[PDB]
């Protein structure tokens, strides 16, 4: 089956820059049948290039397609708010009949931030039901690259812990972080110490926020 | 100018008109012809490259039968003949359709739609082609439909007929 | 105006069907190719199922082989995909797209209907428990639970909507219960805990819940 | 796997060998070897290849014609070839060499868009049109900014085999070029 | 020979086929489209000012497209397309006719019809010309007649189809 | 006003200056210059005056085309415009000048039908074909006796302006002569 | 290229279109006429040599009428209009079948159906000739068979209209 291979799977540029978007293939396809996309996760896609040159209506003139063999491009003169998205190569004809490529993600380069930590203590009124939560929130940071670990009194764990991203923000453009580590009711009073263990690129130490049960 | 070359391959057919391609045009297949009601369209349409091979064929059918051999195969009738038997610019579209990195139409590949009672066969449209490779069956699925539909309203006229 | 009616969207325990549908608007729609499109939550663009013009070729991915029956009726302008025996995976929000594939143009998907959502899991409807998050001695930042809640989703404000600066509603996750749960946080200044009131404002629309649970530091 | 339930789709591929009494046929053998055959004993030898074979830098296409000893035939399609290049100012590159009716022409493409080794390589696209995007990188991706690796081509005259090794025979190319003979060429 | 430029513009349309003129094609006057109806009688016929042009703009478009630029605007591919995009009798026809003292057509005017309402345009023939002046509209007005009555006769099939 | 009570009548003129990078447009300033544009910074000045601008009466191409200096696109249009002169016996009116590339040709015309201006001015009324009944008296009057006041018809390569003033650039003209090429010239 | 001369011989006629033949056009016979449901054809069609013939003889009618007479009859004119007048693969058409012994078109002769009442003509066809010997009337005879009957379909279709 035909693989398509999107590089870079994350992009960080600013309004006004060149945005060059690869896409490899497995086998030497067609360049009639190449097509780009751009996906807003709140609609549906909209098509950007078709037959890997070709503009549609309504696209911008600064879209552009190029490419030929198994090297094909989206480029982009200078950024606009709108464009920060995701984009979509695909080819028809091979296996799958319509292939899809990965994902490339266009974000806004801001400043490196450090994230501002935060540790939750699960509720009692939580703890009446019989399974508690800790929750270690990280606020305003880039890049979104950030590493979480949980230690219980100083033991860590794995696979028990779920994380969850916000998206990029509209003016502040930094990402926002919340792992939340579930654990048993009777499991939760069999330990004392909890701590959160969060490693960001703008941290020149990883930083630890803890709490000691009752 | 524009093509002149009239076919008639009529003879012992069960209606006047119609060509047949011998198993020694056809590369690893039989014989097979085509009905009266498709090849009129070639002496219509000045956009079918299968049309144009007819025309080469039977000009090489009948130079070879009606003229005694040259000397050292002589060159000098075809060239004269060429701009009456094909069509110099659909060879010349399919240059800029294989510059533009378009599938083009190398002559070789045929593909057509026959019956499996009735049989029958529709003009066979040419296989496209790009960086050496045909397109997948796939590829222009869409195009026969509209030919497969081309057959139903061209049956039904026959009825009203 | 050219446009694709989407519509067939629910949940069902993986087993059950599922019919989605799509119509025409404003073009000749016995004229171009169908095709279907989905996209897994937190994942990629994929292929589903397509049929040609006048219906005479189907073809499908490999995942969705045998499940999934896609057809059209070129009469009533109308595409179809019927999805016997759903399985876990086959959550996601699906698409209707038209395509014409021939030698006078290339390969696109111009026209796009709007989102279908699928939720295909065996977890039942059920209401939200939230549970405070509460900070403890210049800003804090304090927020709440919303914690095995079944279907999606769940809109969250705080304050009576008042309070807007600083709010993160976090997006939810499944756990391995097959129950979303997510928390909304905001952060506020230190001077104002124990003075001004903080409270979010969750609404389940499935099922009509609406819970107000005030957060108070410990 | 029947289109409308009613109709098979078929194919036929057309067997070109057989118009070989009547018209040329081109087709190519690998990278560097291209044909054009001429009857059933009969072809003519199209090559690229970094090796010279004429050194002097004439052509005595007068004196050939006065001791006619080559064939008519094979005459004809060199010289289509030369007029189908167009913008042929440099008649440096121009060496030929006809001893005893034994044709051969040579191309010196070693001399930027442009050149005169780009209307030559135009032409020898459209003489071997099955299977001539092999001699050059990125076929499709030009026309007038046209270049291949290699520094010469040699046109010498060749018996007949079964030389057709990439691609299968074919009139198309040679029957393309008629048309745009003694055009683009300057005074 | 005989002209084989097929344009496609069907993208984002509500059916397959037609062509659009963008506002940089057309001098003091915003984008105008035209239905598939309508350009469907360029692949026919062999005698329409505006159909030669159709293909001459859709070449520049893919043209300039499909290839990279030149080092300094290369003339040798148009010289070669000149007969697959246009006919070369068509304008030495309205050569003929400027000679002859008759109006002729200096393939800059078009003119068409456009229904009120229901919007459906005709394919446009060329506005003639001579001495250095465009005809005025009621030199031509059965012309019109005979265009516009043929917008109903082709109005009465679809319907009867 | 309304044609059928339900028809409008439209029109359309098309922007021919968007051809420039694929096609070369004709286009005249007024009764003396006429201009063809090849690009948007190259182009070709036909101009007709009463002054000369060459004295001496040769023509080396084969020179220039061995110092190759000029435009191959220039140089293609110049060829196309003799190439479709007919009957052209008259050698001496030829006079040509191509120092380091500056081309430029010019026609003695000053020499009764059938001469050998009359095949140059038909040459010309098709080259620059939008508005070149201006340089001629009753243009549409005749065909094989045209003939115009001045004596010589010159030819320069220029710079691009905005010269299309009597009349909007059209490739109509070029694309015209280039079936012409090449016929009803002697041996 | 491809034949673009209209001709126009409309004026003082029961209906616009088609063209009458003086009789100093015809050798040995007065004037005839053609309707325009005949010379309709003429403009579809690219095969008809009767049709290159209308167009040879307009054009010398117009040629002769708005064009001063040259000092020595000059051919420069028919020699750059031959292209948009008749077809060039025509004539060659009819040379490869004089070459190939069949029976070819000397465009001296022409054959028509003309009803006998009615007064409807057909297309006037070009007669045939080999080794200098024109064809008897029985050699052809379903070719007036088949002609004959076009004039039937094409009566029944001015009923139905
Ligand atoms: C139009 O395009 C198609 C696709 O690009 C092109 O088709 C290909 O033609 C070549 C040439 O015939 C085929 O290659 C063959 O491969 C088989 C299997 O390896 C070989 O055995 C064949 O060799 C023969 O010829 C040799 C030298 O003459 C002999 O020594 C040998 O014994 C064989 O007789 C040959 O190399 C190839 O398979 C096809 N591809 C497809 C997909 O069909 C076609 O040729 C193009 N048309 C023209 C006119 O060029
Ligand atoms: C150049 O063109 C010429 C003419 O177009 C072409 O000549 C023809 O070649 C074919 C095949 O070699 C000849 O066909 C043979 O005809 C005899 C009877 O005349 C048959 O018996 C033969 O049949 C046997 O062989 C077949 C395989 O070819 C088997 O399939 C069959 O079952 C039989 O066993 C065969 O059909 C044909 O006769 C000549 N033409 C003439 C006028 O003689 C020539 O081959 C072309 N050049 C090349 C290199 O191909
Ligand atoms: C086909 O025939 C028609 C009619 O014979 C012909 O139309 C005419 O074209 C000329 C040239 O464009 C028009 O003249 C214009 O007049 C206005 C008003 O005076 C001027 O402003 C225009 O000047 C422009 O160009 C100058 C030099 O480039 C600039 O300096 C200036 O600022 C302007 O931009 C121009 O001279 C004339 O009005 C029309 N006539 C009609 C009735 O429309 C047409 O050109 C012919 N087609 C072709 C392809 O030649
Ligand atoms: C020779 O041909 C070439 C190509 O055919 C031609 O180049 C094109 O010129 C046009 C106009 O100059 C360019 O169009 C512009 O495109 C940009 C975006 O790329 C638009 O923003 C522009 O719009 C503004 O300007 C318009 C007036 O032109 C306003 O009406 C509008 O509201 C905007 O304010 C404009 O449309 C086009 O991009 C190029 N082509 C390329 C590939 O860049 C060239 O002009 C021709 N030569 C001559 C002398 O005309
Ligand atoms: C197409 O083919 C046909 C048949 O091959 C061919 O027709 C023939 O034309 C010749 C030439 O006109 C006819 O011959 C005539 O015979 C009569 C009777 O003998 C003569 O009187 C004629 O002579 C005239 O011309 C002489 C010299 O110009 C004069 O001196 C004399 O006084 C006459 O005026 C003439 O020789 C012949 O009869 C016909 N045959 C048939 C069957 O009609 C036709 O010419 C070919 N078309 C073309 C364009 O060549
Ligand atoms: C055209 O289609 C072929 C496949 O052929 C089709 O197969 C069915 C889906 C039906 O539709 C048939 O009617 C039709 O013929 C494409 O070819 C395929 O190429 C890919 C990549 O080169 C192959 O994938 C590989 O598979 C091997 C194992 O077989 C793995 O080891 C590799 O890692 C890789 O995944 C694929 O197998 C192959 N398919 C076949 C049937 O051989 C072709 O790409 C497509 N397009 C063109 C231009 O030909
Ligand atoms: C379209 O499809 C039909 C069938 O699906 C094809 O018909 C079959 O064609 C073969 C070969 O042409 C015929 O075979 C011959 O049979 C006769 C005896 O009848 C035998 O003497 C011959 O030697 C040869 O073997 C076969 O009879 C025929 N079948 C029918 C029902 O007609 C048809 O050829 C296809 N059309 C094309 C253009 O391929
Ligand atoms: C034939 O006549 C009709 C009306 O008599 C023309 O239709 C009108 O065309 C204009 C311009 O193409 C349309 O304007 C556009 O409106 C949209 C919003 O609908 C806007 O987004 C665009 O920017 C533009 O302003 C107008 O809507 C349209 N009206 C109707 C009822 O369709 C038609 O263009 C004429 N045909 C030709 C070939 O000129
Ligand atoms: C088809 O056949 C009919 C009759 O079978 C031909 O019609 C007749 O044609 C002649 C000559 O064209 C007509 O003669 C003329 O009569 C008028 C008076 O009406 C006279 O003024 C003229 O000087 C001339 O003598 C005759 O009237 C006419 N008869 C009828 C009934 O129309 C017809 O010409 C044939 N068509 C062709 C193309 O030959
Ligand atoms: C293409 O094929 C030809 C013929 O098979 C190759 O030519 C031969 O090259 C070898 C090595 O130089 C010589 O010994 C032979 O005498 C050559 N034969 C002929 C007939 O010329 C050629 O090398 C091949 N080219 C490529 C790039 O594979
Ligand atoms: C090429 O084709 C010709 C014509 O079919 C073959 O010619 C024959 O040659 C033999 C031996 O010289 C003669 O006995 C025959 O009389 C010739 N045929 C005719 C019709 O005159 C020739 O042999 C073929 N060459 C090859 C290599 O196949
Ligand atoms: C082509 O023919 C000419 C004419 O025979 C040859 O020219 C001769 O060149 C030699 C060496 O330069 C002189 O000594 C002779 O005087 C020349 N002969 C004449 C008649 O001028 C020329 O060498 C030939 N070229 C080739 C490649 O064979
Ligand atoms: C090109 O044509 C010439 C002339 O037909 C061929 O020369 C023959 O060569 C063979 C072998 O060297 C000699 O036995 C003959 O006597 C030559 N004939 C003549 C008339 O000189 C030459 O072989 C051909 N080229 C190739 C590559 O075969
Ligand atoms: C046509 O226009 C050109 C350009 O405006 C005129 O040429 C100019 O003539 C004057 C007077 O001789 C010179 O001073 C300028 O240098 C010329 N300019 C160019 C660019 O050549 C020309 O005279 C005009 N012709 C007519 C008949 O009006
Ligand atoms: C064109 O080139 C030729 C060749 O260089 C020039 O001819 C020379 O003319 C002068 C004067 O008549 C002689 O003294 C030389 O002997 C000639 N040279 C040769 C090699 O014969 C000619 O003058 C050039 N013409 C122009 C207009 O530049
Ligand atoms: C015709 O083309 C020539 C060559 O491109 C132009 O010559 C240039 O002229 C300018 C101004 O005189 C010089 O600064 C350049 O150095 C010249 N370039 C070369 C290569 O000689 C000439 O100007 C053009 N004609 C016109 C009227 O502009
Ligand atoms: C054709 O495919 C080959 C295979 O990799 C590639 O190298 C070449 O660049 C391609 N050419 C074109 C014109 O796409
Ligand atoms: C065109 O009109 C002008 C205006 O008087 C006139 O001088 C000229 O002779 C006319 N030319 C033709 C060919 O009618």
């Amino acid at each position: 089956d035909i693989v398509l291979t999107q590089s870079p799977g994350t992009l960080s540029l600013s309004p006004g820059e060149r945005a060059t978007l690869s896409c490899r293939a497995s086998q030497s396809v067609i360049s009639y049948y190449v097509a780009w996309y751009q996906h807003k996760g709140g609609q549906a896609p909209r098509l950007l290039i078709y037959g890997a040159s070709s503009r549609a209506t309504g696209v911008p003139d600064r879209f552009s397609g190029s490419g030929s063999g198994t090297d094909f491009t989206l480029t982009i003169s200078s950024l606009e708010p709108e464009d920060f998205a995701l984009y979509y190569c695909q080819y028809y004809g091979s296996s799958p009949l319509w292939a899809f490529g990965q994902g490339t993600k266009v974000e806004i380069k801001r400043t490196v931030a450090a994230p501002s930590v935060f540790i939750f203590p699960p509720s009692d009124e939580q703890l009446k039901s019989g399974t508690a939560s800790v929750v270690c929130l990280l606020n305003n940071f880039y890049p979104r690259e950030a590493k979480v670990q949980w230690k219980v009194d100083n033991a860590l764990q794995s696979g028990n812990s779920q994380e969850s991203v916000t998206e990029q923000d509209s003016k502040d453009s930094t990402y926002s972080l919340s792992s939340t580590l579930t654990l048993s009711k009777a499991d939760y009073e069999k330990h004392k110490v909890y701590a959160c263990e969060v490693t960001h690129q703008g941290l020149s130490s990883p930083v630890t926020k803890s709490f000691n049960r009752g | 100018g524009t093509f002149t070359w009239t076919l008639s391959d009529s003879e012992g057919k069960d209606t006047p008109g119609g060509y047949c391609l011998t198993r020694w045009m056809l590369i690893e297949a039989e014989l097979k012809c085509f009905g009266n009601t498709a090849v009129a369209k070639c002496n219509e349409k000045h956009d079918e490259e299968f049309c144009d091979m007819l025309r080469l064929f039977d000009f090489n059918k009948q130079a070879i039968q009606r003229l005694k051999a040259p000397a050292q195969t002589s060159i000098q009738l075809i060239n004269k003949a060429v701009n009456a038997l094909i069509n110099d610019q659909l060879i010349m579209k399919n240059h800029l359709r294989d510059i533009m990195c378009i599938p083009y139409c190398n002559y070789s590949k045929y593909w057509y739609l026959n019956h499996t009672t009735t049989g029958r066969t529709s003009l066979p449209k040419c296989w496209l082609v790009s960086n050496g490779s045909y397109l997948n069956e796939t590829h222009f699925s869409d195009d026969i439909e509209q030919q497969a539909d081309n057959m139903i309203t061209e049956m039904l006229q026959k009825e009203y007929m | 105006e050219v446009q694709l009616v989407q519509s067939g969207g629910g949940l069902v325990r993986p087993g059950g069907s599922l019919r989605l549908s799509c119509a025409a608007a404003g073009f000749t729609f016995k004229s171009y190719s169908m095709n279907w499109v989905r996209q897994a939550p937190g994942r990629g663009l994929e292929w589903v199922s397509s049929i040609t013009s006048g219906g005479s070729k189907t073809y499908y991915a490999d995942v969705v082989k045998g499940r999934f029956t896609v057809s059209r009726d070129n009469a009533k302008q109308s595409l179809y995909l019927q999805m016997n025996s759903l399985r876990a995976e086959d959550t996601a929000i699906y698409f209707c797209a038209r395509s014409l594939h021939s030698t006078s143009q290339p390969s696109y998907m111009d026209v796009w209907g709007r989102k279908i959502t699928v939720i295909v899991s065996s977890a039942s409807t059920k209401g939200p428990s939230v549970f405070p998050l509460a900070p403890s001695s210049g800003t804090a930042a304090l927020g709440c639970l919303v914690k095995d809640y079944f279907p999606e989703p769940v809109t969250v404000s705080w304050n009576s909507g008042a309070l807007t600066s600083g709010v993160h509603t976090f997006p939810a996750v499944l756990q391995s219960s097959g129950l979303y749960s997510l928390s909304s946080v905001v952060t506020v200044p230190s001077s104002s805990l124990g003075t001004q009131t903080y409270i979010c404002n969750v609404n389940h629309k499935p099922s009509n819940t609406k819970v107000d649970k005030r957060v108070e530091p410990k | 796997s029947l289109y409308k339930g009613v109709y098979e789709l078929q194919t036929l591929e057309l067997n070109m060998e057989t118009l070989n009494m009547t018209m040329p046929l081109s087709c190519t053998k690998n990278n560097s070897h291209h044909y054009i055959m001429v009857g059933n004993e009969t072809g003519l030898e199209l090559t690229l290849t970094n090796t010279s074979i004429i050194n002097h830098k004439f052509c005595n296409l007068s004196d050939a014609h006065k001791k006619n000893l080559y064939d008519h035939a094979l005459m004809s399609i060199i010289s289509t070839f030369h007029l189908s290049i167009p913008n042929f100012n440099q008649y440096e590159a121009m060496s030929c060499d006809f001893n005893g009716g034994k044709i051969s022409v040579q191309y010196n493409l070693s001399h930027h868009c442009g050149t005169v080794a780009n209307g030559v390589l135009q032409t020898f696209m459209r003489m071997a049109w099955g299977g001539s995007y092999i001699a050059l990188d990125s076929g499709c991706g030009n026309w007038d900014c046209i270049m291949t690796s290699y520094q010469y081509l040699i046109i010498q005259n060749t018996t007949w085999e079964d030389h057709c090794q990439f691609s299968r025979p074919s009139p198309i190319g040679y029957l393309g070029l008629l048309s745009q003979r003694t055009r683009d060429i300057y005074i």
